[PDB]
Order: structure tokens, then C-alpha cells, then sequence
């Protein structure tokens, strides 16, 4: 069921404080896993920086505070197979590879679309995806569970900071176990995400 | 790690699948005399 | 109607296990006979018994003797019992008819019918009819040692032929029987007498019809 | 992440854990013998 | 679930008590059930007598005394269909079938393998397979269950007998109604055997 | 009498701790003392390391942990007069001479039989005789006494250690005053050595 990133739940500052127009569920565009995926990555809160009233929130206020909760649910059959590894990366700095040593803008904020892993062994960070598991994280089984929910407080080093210029962190789905199935099944099984930021705070309007 | 038994499926599902092992410490677990890593 | 299906009752009354002959004319001039107790020795008998694993009971045996026109004169009978594990005779006069340890009736033919009861004689707890094991071949698979009760030899007391057969008709009754283990009805034929083997000709236990469907024979 | 940090200590003591996770699908069905032999002991070498 | 052969648990005797090294459980060779088979029955305890502890105290002890717990495992898809009587019968004396009067010492004692069934119908012993049920069972009906345990007790005419010498009971697991599936489902359906000796006692030590 | 070695019991550790199967006394083949013998010594537990049920545990444990009780008995007439020094070495490694600097397997452990000196004067390992009293020992004066007991607890750097690779403590039997007699006597005289492990513990059961 739901986990709590380091044990926390996220909470105010003890500056613009929206109800319901900004907790809403915010439903991202669906992704079909295939069995060639390597795996996809969002920046938040650059995934919802032009998205609803959080986008023009983000966009029009200085400074920005708010915690995140994340559903990554998976829609499969009992004759689909595979393992999804859900992580939630503190700072996911991108890193270029050369035979370029230097990441695109499209790659470091990917927007709501999201950016698709190159080397997912290294988690496009030279980090190994085999102790990715030391950040907050879930499992999909296809054949245990269907859903991931990891619920992140704000982490930073500063009170504050700007929503367009810095992500927090980065969410990454990556397929451990590749998808697998027989002829006839779905080519591909949709993975939808759902973000409801939680106790956002905004400051600087105009 | 054995076969115990056959890989048994219905029809119109993969024979073959994967199993992903997980390794950690216990509670017990202790280090002693720092030292710099190979890498 | 409960007393009727009890295993007391089942095993009750006393049925025939051997018809012993006691040959001495034209050249059979034995004047004695050695009959080993059989409680199976017909298959009537052997299949109600084979429907439990273990028993324990005391045995009374009753002789039947007659000459072979179904005169009693007054010919006197021994009928000694050999405990398990005694030496039998081995003729008309040998010493074994004197040993006071093997028990001995006399009694006529013109007399009713001797009886007597022999008690429960295994060295086990109760007698065995399935030893799925070896005593320590082939042929002693199955065979366990423990289920002999001893042996029945009987002779006319006379010093030379008397030139006339005596027939010995032996019933038993078995008494105070307590059974385990139930086991399923032997189906097939017996083909031979310590072992369950069956012919390779399989019968169906069920009697046959034309069709699942049709209620006749 | 322990097998890193023992990289950087020169003796460790204590137990360990190895979870074993299955990713077959949900009509998948089957039995493994995960065995664990002693540091003394060599590797078997039958199920058995 | 667990049935008890003739509703005693097995007991001690009011000699060598082994407490964990013995009471452990015994998987043996699994069995593929296939279209065509007949059956299996395993002597006990024949089966243990060269397998482990219990193997070495029952060739190093001249007499023996143990109840016996068997699990009768069976990995089968809800597209397999098929139903196997798994009996305990005790003292199972093995019959030979002749036109050879005689049964082998590899059929009156299979050891650990076990021995298949040639006439099933007979449980080749001359006695109706439809009547075994006065014997400790169960039924493993492939779209009900796919486990059997049954707990079988000391049962003897002695207090103490030979494990070498003499089989207490035979475990004969036949299938009933035969294993059938569609093209494309495994041909084979194992079925694992687990045996558990319990108030195991041992007696003349060399 | 009994001779406790620096003045401890042997005990528990606050694993396999087997009850009668090898707490039993394991008497060893007798040796002949004569007139020109040097002595012998067995390496503990090499003497039990293939000797019954103490040799069968350990062989097949990764590490051990046992007390000991010796008996020497010696069986000589009241006209046969010698001295046999009988010493607990704890740690006796065996040392080579040359005029050949390490010494072979077969001096290191001699096993159940037992090695003989070839230097008792320095205890064939660089050592005086004479000072061997301060490890524990009992003297067998043929004409006062013709036992000795000593009670050896587990002495160890390190609370558990492999039985067939390392040797806790040597036993030494020495005749100190050489035996002699008169034409007609015996020309030898048993030494029996009677070992009673005690306290055994065991790990690692393949």
C-alpha cells in the first residue's frame, strides 16, 4: 500500500496556501510498456510546471514549497508478466554519456510527457539501478500488485526554491523484469501516474 | 537454487520467467577497521 | 438389526477348515494323519477373514469322525495337538504320540464329537493376515511366521492296520474376536494359498450392461 | 549497498538475508529448493 | 485439510528420541503426472530408509517405532482437470500377476523413487481400487484442491519392528479420473511427496 | 586423584550439545612402555577427529568447542619400577630439527595411534622437559601410583574453532625415570589412555 518516503508525512511551514484547486489528482498521459522499454523519468514539480491551476501557480510565484503523492497504477491481465521498479530520486541529476558530455534541456526537464531511460542500468547517472532501492520505492509484481503509491515530503537543503528553475526530485518507472506475454494478449500494458501535490506554498505573486 | 518441480503454465502464457534476488544485512550485522574501496 | 453386522457375530458359528483322513487300507497303511490349523483353508473363509488386518480370537475345533460309510463303531481316536514349534510324528508309533506337552484326546467314534478350545497362540498381539515385509527370497515376502497355531495329529490306537479309513470332518469357531484395520473385500481370485496373487485376466468387479443408460442385465 | 560498504571495512561480521522475488505471471506454478550450504561444506551437487 | 488415520495422533511408548535432526521434513523425487499414468505407492518406511538421519538411525538400529505426516503436493493451472485418491494402506502387500507368481524386491520395497502402479484398478494386491477408501485418503480434485496431508500413526501387531525388514503401510497416490488439458498447457503435472516422521524411537545401537 | 587444569570446570557457552553419544569414554589403543621408549603425545581433538560418534560430528561441523577428561592407566607390577610424566601442552606446536625445518602431517597430528618423541629432553619442540610442570601434569611413580587423571577445559583465543585444522592441546606422555625390571617380568608395560570429551559443542551440520 502506500509508502512514506523517510518516514515523514509532508506538512506546512510554520505565502499562498490553495484548498482544492491545487490538491486535486492531476492524471499524467499514459505509457504503453512494451517489452523493449528501458523505462521513463519525471522531474517534479516540472512534470506539473504547465499543467492546471498548480501550472500557472508555479509559473507566476517566486518561491514554491509542496509535497507529493504519487500513484503509478498499471492496467495488466493474469497473463502479462513483469516487475516495474517505482523510485522516487532525491536530485536526480541527469548525466550525459560520450563515446556530449553535457545533458539537453529536453532530458534534464522532460515536462509532463516525461523522458524515456537511455542506460537504465546506471539510471542515466552512473549510479547503479541495483541500489536504487536506498530511495523510497515500490515494487509492481504483475503478478502480486497493479499499484504503487509513494507519498514524498519536500526535501531541500533551503525552506524554499523556485518551481521552474530547480526539481526536488525525480520519479523513476523502470521495468526490472521486461513485460512478457504470449500471442494475442495487449503488445503493451498502460502505465498511468497521478500526482496530488500536497501542502503546496507559494510566495512572490506576479 | 533447484528445480524442485517442472515450470508448470496454462496454455497461452510464457514458459519462461525471472526471478530477482535481494540481499541485506540483519540487525547482528557489524564492520570494523576502515579502509578505502577498490573503486 | 446391529448385533447381526458386528464383527463378533460376523466370525461367529463354526464352519468346516479341513476334512482330515486317517488312510490305512489297500496301500495307504498309515494309520495316522498330521493336519496344520488353517483358518484359511477354503476361500469362503480365507475372503471374510482378509476383510481385517489383525485379529485376536480362541479357536474351538470339534472333530467329526466317521468310517466311510457313515459308521461310528467303537475304534478308539487320538487327537493330539502339536503346539507352534513342537516336533510332529512321523509314524503310526513314534515317540512323539507320548509326549505329555502335546495334548492328546482320546476319545471313540461311537462318543459325540470332541471338542476343545485353542487360545490365542502368536507371539504378536494379534494374529497378522497381511506381513508386508521379509521374516529376514522372493517366496518369504509376505510370509509371517507368527500365524501358526500348531498342528492337529490324530491316529487310531491300534498296534498294527485296522484296514479301515476314518474320516475327520474339523469345524471351527472362532471366539472373542477383535479385528483392525479394515481392508477392502479381495475381488479377484485366490490362485494360490499365502500369497495375493491374481491372474493377469483382470474381472471387473461390477457385472456388466449393454450401456450407461439402460437398467438391464 | 552492503556489499559496497564492506568494501570500505576490512573485516564484517553477522547475518544476512537474500530475498528471492518471483516475476512469472499469476498462472504461473511451480516449486525451487533455494538450499544454503555452510562455509565448510562444498557445493552440492544434486537436488537431493 | 489434515485427516488422521483412524482418529489417533501418533504418541510416544510409555531407546533413541531424536528431537529436530529426524522430525524435519522429507521432499522427495516429484512425480510427473502425465495423460497415461497409472500410479505411484512409496513403503514406509522403505522410502526413508537411505535418505538422511532418519536413513542412518533406521540401518543402525534394530528396531523401530514412528508415526509418519505426508504432504502430497501437486502444482496444477486451473487448465489442468483431473482427480488423484492419495491412500494410506497399511500392511500393503504387493501381489505378482501371472498367465511369475512372485512379486521382485524392487516392487515390494521401491525405496525413495517409488514404484508405479501396473494394475491400478487391483492397487495390485488382488483388492478393489473403488473399496480403498476404507483406508485413510484424500482426494486431490485439480478445480477443488492440490494438497493431501495424512497424519498416520505407529500401527503394528508389535510395539517395535525393523524399518529394513518390514513396511507398517504403503503410500499409493493413483489418479482416479486422468489428468487432461489443451494443446499449449505443461503435458506434465508434478506432485511432490513430503514426508515428516513423528515419535521416532530406535532401539540396538551398532 | 583428578587434577583440574588451571582450576576451571569445563562448561557450556553461554548449536549441537549431544548428551550420551559422546559423552561416553573413548579408550584409545594401549601403548607398550619399555625400557628405551621416549614417550608419545596426541594432538586433541586429532585423537578423536575419525574415532565413533565424536568423529563423525567432527568431521562434518564447521566449528567446535569441548572439554576433556584424561586417564592414564598404567598396569605394571609391584617389581616393575619407572616415572612417566603425563602433561596437558595447550598449543604444542611440534617443532623439526635439522643438522628438514618443518615437520610432517603425519608428527603434527599423529591421530588416534600417536606419535613418539624423538627429543623428549626439549619436548621435540625447543622447550626444556624439565620445565614442562608448569602446564598441567600428573607423575606416575610406579612404586606410589599407576593413574592419572587430568580435567582439561576448552582453551582457546577465540570461543569456537575447526577441530581439523587446529589442535587446542597436546597430550604427552613421557617416561621420565626409565622402566626396568628384572629377568622374568613382563619386558613392557600397557599405557592405557582413556579420553571422556566434555561440554561438546558443534555448528555448521554438512
Amino acid at each position: 500500500n502506500i509508502v512514506l518516503s523517510y518516514g515523514e508525512w509532508p506538512g506546512y511551514c510554520p505565502p499562498t496556501r490553495p484548498d482544492v484547486s491545487v490538491n486535486r489528482f492531476y492524471t499524467l498521459s499514459t505509457k504503453s510498456w512494451k517489452t523493449e522499454s528501458t523505462g521513463w523519468y519525471w522531474k517534479f514539480p516540472d512534470v506539473l510546471n504547465d499543467t492546471g491551476v498548480f501550472g500557472q501557480n508555479a509559473q507566476f510565484h517566486y518561491l514554491y514549497r509542496s509535497g507529493f503523492c504519487m500513484h503509478v497504477q498499471c492496467n495488466a491481465s493474469k497473463f502479462h508478466q513483469g516487475a516495474l521498479l517505482v523510485v522516487v530520486i532525491p536530485e536526480f541529476v541527469v548525466a550525459a554519456s560520450s563515446p556530449g558530455l553535457y545533458p539537453d534541456f529536453a532530458h534534464t526537464n522532460p515536462g509532463k510527457e516525461g523522458q524515456v531511460f537511455r542506460d537504465p542500468y546506471v539510471l542515466d547517472a552512473g549510479i547503479p539501478l541495483s541500489q536504487a532501492l536506498v530511495f523510497p520505492h515500490q515494487w509492481i509484481n504483475l503478478r502480486t500488485n497493479n499499484c504503487a503509491t509513494i507519498i514524498m515530503p519536500y526535501v531541500n537543503a533551503l525552506p524554499f526554491d523556485s518551481a521552474l528553475n530547480h526539481s526536488n526530485f525525480g520519479l523513476a518507472v523502470i521495468p526490472i523484469s521486461p513485460l512478457k506475454y504470449c500471442n494475442g494478449a495487449t503488445t503493451e500494458v498502460p502505465i498511468t501516474l497521478t500526482i496530488a501535490p500536497l501542502n503546496s506554498e507559494f510566495s512572490g505573486l506576479r | 537454487i533447484w528445480y524442485q518441480t517442472n515450470f508448470v503454465v496454462p496454455p497461452d502464457t510464457p514458459s519462461e520467467a525471472n526471478i530477482i534476488a535481494l540481499g541485506a544485512a540483519q540487525e547482528n550485522f557489524t564492520l570494523k577497521l576502515c579502509k578505502d574501496t577498490d573503486e | 438389526g446391529v448385533n447381526e453386522a458386528s464383527v463378533e457375530h460376523f466370525y461367529s458359528r463354526a464352519g468346516l477348515v479341513g476334512v482330515v483322513e486317517v488312510k490305512d487300507s489297500g496301500t495307504s497303511q498309515d494309520g495316522y494323519t498330521v493336519w496344520p490349523i488353517d483358518v484359511m483353508g477354503f476361500v469362503q473363509q480365507r475372503r471374510k477373514l482378509e476383510l481385517s488386518t489383525y485379529m485376536r480370537f480362541d479357536a474351538e475345533f470339534t472333530f467329526v469322525s466317521n468310517l466311510n460309510d457313515s459308521t461310528t463303531p467303537g475304534m478308539l481316536l487320538q487327537y493330539m495337538y502339536v503346539p507352534p514349534g513342537a516336533p510332529k510324528p512321523d509314524g503310526r508309533k513314534s515317540y512323539q504320540w507320548q509326549t505329555a506337552t502335546n495334548p492328546s484326546i482320546f476319545a471313540k467314534l461311537s462318543d459325540p464329537p470332541p471338542q476343545v478350545s485353542v487360545p490365542f497362540m502368536s507371539p504378536a498381539s494379534a494374529y497378522q493376515w497381511f506381513y508386508d515385509g521379509y521374516p529376514t527370497t522372493n517366496l518369504q515376502y509376505g510370509q509371517c511366521p507368527n500365524n501358526m497355531m500348531g498342528h492337529f495329529a490324530i491316529r487310531t490306537v491300534s498296534e498294527s492296520t485296522t484296514g479301515k479309513n476314518v474320516h475327520v470332518r474339523v469345524y471351527m469357531r472362532i471366539k472373542h474376536v477383535r479385528a483392525w484395520v479394515p481392508r477392502p473385500f479381495r475381488s479377484q481370485a485366490y490362485m494360490v494359498k499365502n500369497y495375493p496373487t491374481y491372474s493377469q485376466t483382470i474381472s471387473n468387479t461390477a457385472a456388466d450392461r449393454a450401456s450407461i443408460t439402460t437398467t438391464d442385465y | 549497498m552492503v556489499g559496497q560498504i564492506c568494501r570500505y571495512y576490512t573485516q564484517w561480521s553477522g547475518s544476512l538475508k537474500v530475498t528471492f522475488m518471483f516475476t512469472g505471471s499469476f498462472m504461473a506454478t511451480g516449486k525451487m529448493l533455494i538450499a544454503y550450504t555452510p562455509p565448510g561444506s562444498a557445493q552440492p551437487t544434486t537436488r537431493e
